């Protein structure tokens, strides 16, 4: 029954806080910077390294202010939290591609209304 | 190579090869190696030719590590060297020691020479001892609960220059005081009679003295005689300055200047 | 706004002494200088006399509320 | 998908750890206990960012062990069905494709892949191309996919991908 | 250990009464 396509999740996960690829990337980078210092400490594990090299290959923007602006210009809408991560991470070109990938956008908003948002997201990319 | 399975090509010079000495024919100790090679240690490996066989340099019956300087697995030879060498003002010192024995090397250095040594209470702890006076030494047991971080463990060249050097200078400032005395480490029984023996010679003028205790280092004794009754008042020397009546002064002279204007009250 | 008695009952004193003795027997740091003894129970008694036991008692009330009292806060009976 | 939620956990601390570094020891134990593990309720956990507070240690009766119900603010990665993410291809085999969704590895079969992407066993690097040889997909390429299934192999998540929906390849 | 904390001790101050007059020596300059 758990299918994110139809916007359904358990009660505990419904009250979660979404994270973007750049956000998690910078969080892990800061954690690594803090951990590497303060000698006599247990070093990072393979999980941290794989997550780092996985999120580093999808960092659409390095500036934190870019993350702040792209979340601010998005939260003003009426979309759910789930629509804040996938759409901000994939960064599709045209509205048709976004509507095809995410079935929730089908009929939820107009065409130009989503195309302008996609163009803004593309421009915000570094 | 077909039988032993260990040719001289594998064993190189300089690499330490264990030569298990199990027996000796005449003078040396000819034993077996790890790879089934007859390791014959000549008299040169042990330094014994016309004397008792080398037992301290070559382990008889067991395996003794030595520098491998000969590949003679096929020839039933093992040029393993039995010798260990073959295998191959403000003076902060160091110590890679107990407490009773450490005191034997503290009375020679002059004031200001700080020495760092491990602790003897727990783990990952250190104790900084700095020369205070003749026989008085403060053993700051850093976990004198001096709270610090862990990054300082790498470089220890600033903990003494940030908390010991200024404190040491302030403590030494009192050593050169005009009215200074020791009285056998400043005992409570000997420092009281002096106050009553010195007042009779000058009842009008009430002088003062300063001394540091021996059982509790870091607590000076500033006594005075307001009347015919003695009184004692301790004072602590903090890293930044002093701690008299709860106040902390920046300079050493500040405490003296503030003390000569507050002892007139009836108390 | 604690309304419980400011004295340590015998039950609480006994339980605290026993718990501190058990902790000391399990290689825990002491809170008083040892004069040359080894029995953990004696060390616990000495700490209680010195008022240095790192334990706080939670007296539950009938209604459901509770009050946290520290060994170094209330008066000891014995 | 990565998320930031508030979790809770308790750890017993042996009495030998009592002392001025009690809180530091509790934090150190917490760090090396709830990092990298996985559970079927909240999913795979990456690491811990910060800790909210330290609960009151309730000493157990007749035992020196004391438990601290700490509540830490850590992140979690719990992928669901239907989500679309961007991963990287790790290996190409005739049986199927292998990818790496961060702390998880999925797998897509040839049946899911359209008939246009054929095999290239003759060439040294295993790759899939079309008749015209215009589009090329190989390893170390940011290729998207769809999570159509989930699985937890005893705290080891292993989902399954798919390649039927359009617009799934080079961006 | 046989080397307990020495700087952590609380210096207790002694109380008393001495109704004396003001006839002691003056102060000095801090320079």
């Amino acid at each position: 029954e758990e299918d994110a396509s139809q916007l359904i999740f358990p009660k505990e996960f419904e009250t979660a806080e979404t994270l973007l690829n750049s956000e998690v990337h910078m969080l892990l980078e800061h954690r690594k910077q803090q951990n590497e210092s303060a000698e006599d400490e247990q070093e990072l594990s393979e999980v941290f390294m794989k997550t780092l090299n996985y999120t580093a290959r999808f960092s659409r923007f390095k500036n934190r202010e870019t993350i702040a602006s792209v979340r601010s210009l998005l939260l003003q809408k009426k979309l759910h939290k789930f629509e804040l991560a996938c759409l901000a991470n994939l960064c599709p070109e045209t509205a048709e591609e976004s509507k095809a990938l995410i079935p929730s956008l089908e009929g939820r908003f107009e065409d130009e209304e989503l195309q302008q948002i996609l163009d803004d997201i593309q421009t915000k990319r570094s | 190579n077909m039988l032993t399975k260990e040719t001289p090509e594998t064993f190189y010079i300089g690499k330490l090869i264990i030569c298990n000495v199990t027996g000796i024919a005449h003078i040396g100790v000819k034993t077996r190696l790890d790879n089934g090679v007859t390791g014959f240690i000549p008299t040169k490996f042990l330094s014994d030719k016309v004397v008792k066989r080398p037992e301290e340099r070559v382990k008889v019956g067991m395996t003794v590590h030595c520098r491998i300087m000969k590949i003679d697995i096929e020839k039933f030879s093992a040029d393993l060297t039995c010798r260990t060498s073959d295998l191959m003002i403000a003076h902060p010192s160091f110590h890679n020691i107990n407490f009773k024995q450490a005191e034997k090397m503290m009375e020679t250095m002059d004031q200001g020479d700080v020495i760092i040594r491990p602790s003897s209470k727990g783990e990952n702890h250190l104790t900084v001892t700095w020369k205070v006076s003749d026989g008085i030494y403060q053993h700051v047991d850093v976990r004198a609960t001096l709270w610090i971080n862990s990054e300082e463990f790498e470089d220890l060249d600033e903990i003494v220059a940030r908390y010991v050097q200024p404190m040491a200078s302030f403590a030494r400032d009192l050593l050169n005081h005009k009215y200074y005395q020791d009285c056998s480490g400043g005992d409570r029984k000997k420092l009281e009679e002096l106050l009553i023996k010195t007042k009779k010679e000058k009842p009008t003028f009430i002088p003062y003295f300063i001394c540091a205790c021996k059982e509790l280092p870091g607590k000076f004794l500033l006594g005075y005689q307001p009347r015919g009754k003695p009184r004692i008042e301790y004072v602590t020397v903090t890293p930044e300055g002093f701690r008299y009546r709860g106040q902390i002064f920046p300079t050493v002279n500040g405490l003296f200047r503030w003390f000569k204007d507050h002892y007139q009250d009836p108390v | 706004k604690r309304i419980t008695t400011p004295y340590m009952t015998k039950y609480e004193r006994a339980r605290v002494l026993g718990t501190r003795a058990l902790q000391i027997a399990m290689c825990a740091p002491v809170m008083v200088e040892l004069e040359g003894e080894t029995d953990p129970l004696l060390i616990a008694m000495k700490e209680l006399k010195a008022r240095k036991i790192p334990i706080i008692i939670r007296r539950y009330l009938p209604d459901g509320s509770y009050e946290d009292w520290g060994v170094d806060e209330l008066i000891i009976s014995d | 998908m990565f998320y930031h939620i508030s979790l809770e956990h308790e750890i017993l601390l042996h009495p030998r750890y009592f002392g001025p570094n009690l809180l530091n020891t509790v934090k150190q134990k917490l760090f090396t206990e709830v990092e990298g593990t996985c559970t079927g309720k909240y999913g795979f956990v990456i690491a811990v960012t910060t800790i909210d507070n330290i609960g009151a240690g309730v000493i157990q009766p007749g035992r020196g062990f004391v438990l601290y119900p700490v509540k830490y603010k850590a992140i979690v990665f719990r992928p669901f069905k239907g989500e679309v993410v961007d991963a990287v291809v790790t290996q190409v085999n005739k049986v199927g494709l292998f990818t790496e969704i961060g702390p998880m590895s999925c797998f897509i079969s040839r049946h899911s892949i359209p008939s246009e992407m054929e095999f290239d066993p003759n060439s040294n690097p295993p790759c899939y191309k079309t008749m015209d040889e215009d589009i090329v997909i190989q390893q170390d390429d940011e290729i998207r996919l769809k999570i159509v299934g989930t699985r937890v192999d005893k705290n080891d998540i292993f989902a399954i991908g798919s390649l039927m929906d359009d617009y799934l390849g080079l961006v | 250990g046989a080397t307990p904390a020495y700087g952590a001790w609380s210096p207790s101050v002694g109380s008393g009464m001495t109704p004396g007059a003001a006839g002691f020596s003056p102060s000095a300059a801090s320079d």
